């Protein structure tokens, strides 16, 4: 956002929507891949604790970790705290999750994790 | 005469420059600004 002759200069998505705070225009402009766009997002709002410093920043781009109550995470890890299988989100067995899929789609819902 | 040059046997006065010796300073006429202008017309530019 600042030093404002950075809009002439070429830019980086890490040295604009990373070390500063930034306009999600610049973050459209520089992502146009709406999805990843809409998933950087995702890490913008989550990482909301994350914007400082910048390694934190990078680590809730890794998003191995989950912030807060857990909207970030997104790794591979699908079982519960006590070892029964998790239910597949979108599906009803053995459950109609009112909280499920359609829902919540940006959580990116894998299949059981 | 004096002020003409004859290049023959060098003969050439050495004068210095009337207003060096005594410099009648006066300022410099500058009302209007003179401005740069970018390269191609537009500098900043958004998208639509
Ligand atoms: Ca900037
Ligand atoms: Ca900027
Ligand atoms: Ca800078
Ligand atoms: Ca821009
Ligand atoms: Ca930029
Ligand atoms: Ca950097």
């Amino acid at each position: 956002a600042n030093t404002f002759l950075e809009e002439v200069r070429k830019g980086n998505l890490e040295r604009e929507c990373v070390e500063e705070t930034c306009s999600y225009e610049e973050a459209f402009e520089a992502l146009e891949s709406s999805t990843a766009t809409d998933v950087f997002w995702a890490k913008y709002t989550a990482c909301e604790t994350a914007r400082t410093p910048r390694d934190k920043l990078a680590a809730c781009l890794e998003g191995n970790c989950a912030e807060g109550l857990g909207t970030n995470y997104r790794g591979h890890v699908n079982i519960t705290r006590s070892g029964i299988e998790c239910q597949l989100w979108r599906s009803r067995y053995p459950h109609k999750p009112e909280i499920n899929s359609t829902t919540h789609p940006g959580a990116d819902l894998q299949e059981n994790f | 005469d004096r002020t003409r040059y004859f290049s023959m046997w060098n003969q050439a006065v050495d004068s210095y420059d009337p207003d060096v010796r005594i410099i009648e300073n006066h300022g410099t006429e500058d009302e209007l600004p003179n401005y740069c202008f970018p390269l191609g017309g537009i500098g900043i530019t958004d998208t639509f």
